[PDB]
């Protein structure tokens, strides 16, 4: 599970 | 709603009778937020992001509403750096891209 | 177009002359790729997400065509699993969520 921006 | 992206497209979201705020995060397999209780049974899982795996709590069969819209799936509970409403809630209150 | 939510919403990128895949990603501040062969001036930045953070290469006015749409602006490099297309980009495009 790939999850993302900060 | 249209939600256009000059900002986070945080969301007020309804869970286990609370009120959280959540990005909503195409680029998100599942749906994540930070540490709390949920009612039921969890298990332990990995998943990964930009600097790498965390371990999460996954709760099963979790609803949630968002921005009015209903959802039940899977939540996980973890370290995220946000609160974020991946596809596999995304999918069910109809989300698309558009351009 | 539309782009559902079903698997993760790729397309086709060109940047630097190259087509490549890449994720429209509404949880993503900035645009994140990994091309670490481009020509140019850049700065180090540290960014961060779902396991920390990590160090890339920041590239300013770098033309990105996004499924047929031009955008130009800031791009990031660094190692990541995935390309992704952040806000930076996806306003340039006129990209919204809907549901």
């Amino acid at each position: 599970s790939l999850n993302x921006i900060x | 709603p249209q939600i256009t992206l000059w900002k986070r497209p945080l969301v007020t979201i309804r869970i286990g009778g609370q009120l959280k705020e959540a990005l909503l995060d195409t680029g998100a397999d599942d749906t994540v937020i930070e540490e709390l209780n949920l009612p039921g049974k969890w298990k332990p899982k990995l998943i990964g992001g930009i600097g790498g795996f965390i371990k999460v709590r996954q709760y099963d069969q979790i609803p949630v509403e968002i921005t009015g819209h209903k959802a039940i799936g899977t939540v996980l509970v973890g370290p995220t750096p946000v609160n974020i409403i991946g596809r596999n809630l995304l999918t069910q209150i109809g989300c698309t891209l558009n351009f």
